[PDB]
């Protein structure tokens, strides 16, 4: 976490 | 007193919201179907709505003047701790006092206490959520106040785990003063009466609702057969 989905929606 | 840097912030936040909130609710047909009449009948459909809503709150948050300047770690922390609260806030736009339900176009997508109850929440813990929607709806906020309140909620420096709290506060103050100044200059009496203070009070009530949500989501998610029905974004954002 390491939350890759959130980080990707963030840019 | 409405400085130009402020009317810009407002325009940014309105355009942000317009780009992340479809009042037609067209996308809801992609969600797993709603089921009324067994246990947790509504969970798949509402898990989809929440997950969608989280996406939309992220696209909103990214346009917040200043948000960009934070570390990716701070952005994550802010969003993880506010998502549910911004979801509760943005839902006010579809919530109606006519029958205390969230009316999203059609009866298929019109949610009341019973529906929420069939998503794994007792009718007892749902009531304060309704009382929150009622008192927020009565403020009759201008759309400008609405988006400012969501942005102020996201950029809160006291969220646990925040690194550069100093900068979060700096960004939030810019937005607070914008709202305070917006109300004085643009919001006529008597609706403006202490409207700021009452807006900030809703942010306090949302903290309480957040805590209650976390506790209830902890119990629900701890049942792996229920957590199976969630989405990957919800698991990631609300926890596993
Ligand atoms: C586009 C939107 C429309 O206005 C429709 C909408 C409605 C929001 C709703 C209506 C259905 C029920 C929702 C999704 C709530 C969900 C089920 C919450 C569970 C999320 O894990 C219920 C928590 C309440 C207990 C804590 C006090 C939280 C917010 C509730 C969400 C919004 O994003």
């Amino acid at each position: 976490k390491n939350h890759p989905m959130l980080m990707n929606l963030l840019k | 007193k409405l400085s130009e840097e402020q009317q810009h912030i407002i325009a940014i936040l309105l355009d942000a919201h317009h780009k992340t909130y479809d009042p037609t609710y067209a996308d809801f047909r992609d969600f797993r179907p709603p089921v009324r009449m067994s246990p947790l009948s509504m969970l798949p459909h509402l898990a989809d709505l929440v997950s969608y809503s989280i996406q939309k709150v992220i696209g909103f948050a990214k346009m917040i003047p200043g948000f960009r300047d934070l570390t990716s770690d701070d952005q994550i922390v802010l969003l993880k701790s506010s998502a549910i609260e911004v979801i509760m806030l943005r839902s006010n736009q579809s919530f109606t006092m006519d029958d205390m339900s969230w009316d999203c176009g059609s009866q298929d997508y019109k949610y009341d206490v019973t529906d929420v109850s069939k998503a794994g929440h007792t009718l007892e813990l749902i009531e304060p959520l309704i009382k929150f929607q009622v008192g927020l709806k009565k403020l009759n906020l201008h759309e400008e106040e609405h988006v400012l309140l969501m942005a102020i909620c996201i950029v809160s420096p006291d969220r646990p785990g925040v690194q550069d709290a100093k900068l979060v506060e700096a960004i939030q103050d810019r937005l607070s003063n914008t709202l305070q100044t917006y109300i004085r200059c643009r919001h006529p009496p008597p609706g403006s009466h202490q409207l700021y203070a009452k807006m900030i009070q809703k942010l306090a009530d949302l903290r309480s609702l957040n805590e209650e949500h976390s506790k209830q989501y902890r119990s629900l998610s701890f049942q792996p057969e229920n957590s199976m029905k969630l989405t990957p974004l919800v698991l990631e954002v609300f926890g596993n």
